[PDB]
């Protein structure tokens, strides 16, 4: 799984 | 004027699809809300703006690597950022979501560029402290990278830097264990994240115990080569980083290909 990452 | 100088449109990610009137230039309407700002600074006329804008205008002089203002207005309760948008275009993180890990030739392309980019920030006095493959845009045409969004940025300094906004799992391990760091040092480290996710398909780091360990272990097939630059960017110690300069004179980083090239061989 790859995700994306808020600030 | 304002809501008739740009037709707008859909909703890209609060940022929307806009045309400007006067002449079909595609643009992107960013909207920011100003309670959540946090940073403020001052143009060179004095007036008071969000960090984001005097960042943006400090590095959109010239033609560059970077998505430049275009203009800018203050509405009561947000402020209007009219963007370049090119067309087409796709964020270097869904990018490497559907290609997976790129070929080295292609990785080490789009990481001179970024390279470019950020030396470019560097030399107006900007420290973008959020580089990461999802503030980064290929215009897939022309094979080139676009850095966006400096909402976490910051007026460059050599002195200390006690405040953090950015992505953490991009953020380096002094500011995990000690929330301090210096900008050109943390910038390498993020670089490091980054040429990773390129090679690898995916970032090496997830948990602070990983980032403080630094322990690169490669998933995919990586030359030594490269294996070697970004072990060295993704150093412990920042003062064992490279610079700038000894990054772009690494062996991994020669005979580069043009962007057109780039486009031509691996985007079209
Ligand atoms: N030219 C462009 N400039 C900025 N964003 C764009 C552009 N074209 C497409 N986008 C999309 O808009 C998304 C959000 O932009 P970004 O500058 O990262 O804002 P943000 O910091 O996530 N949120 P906020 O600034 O609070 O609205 C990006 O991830 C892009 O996919």
């Amino acid at each position: 799984k790859r995700r994306r990452h808020p600030s | 004027p304002l809501e008739s100088q740009y037709q707008v449109g859909p909703l890209l990610g609060s940022v929307y699809s806009g045309i400007r009137v006067s002449d079909n230039l595609p643009v992107a309407i960013k909207h920011v809300e100003k309670d959540r700002i946090s940073d403020w600074g001052e143009l060179p006329n004095g007036t008071r703006v969000p960090m984001e804008v005097v960042l943006l205008k400090k590095v959109s002089s010239g033609f560059s690597g970077v998505i430049r203002l275009l203009d800018w207005f203050e509405r009561p309760d947000s402020f209007v950022l009219i963007l370049e948008r090119p067309e087409p275009v796709q964020d270097l993180f869904d990018f490497i979501t559907e290609r997976g890990a790129l070929q080295e030739e292609l990785a080490r392309s789009f990481f001179w560029q970024v390279l470019e980019a950020v030396r470019h920030c560097h030399n107006c006095g900007v420290l973008h402290r959020d580089i990461k493959d999802e503030n980064i845009l290929i215009d897939l045409n022309r094979g080139e990278l676009k850095l966006i969004d400096f909402g976490s940025g910051a007026l460059l300094k050599d002195t200390v830097y006690t405040d953090f906004d950015g992505t953490r799992v991009y953020s380096p391990p002094e500011w995990i264990r000690y929330h301090r760091y210096h900008g050109r040092s943390a910038a390498v480290w993020s670089l490091g994240i980054l040429l990773y996710d390129m090679v690898c398909g995916d970032i090496p780091f997830e948990h602070d115990e990983e980032i403080i360990g630094g322990q690169v272990f490669f998933r995919q097939r990586v030359s030594s080569e490269c294996q070697h630059l970004i072990r060295w960017c993704l150093a412990l110690r920042p003062s064992d980083r490279p610079t700038f300069e000894e990054i772009q004179n690494h062996p991994w980083m020669q005979d580069v290909l043009l962007p057109q090239e780039t486009a031509e061989i691996h985007l079209h």
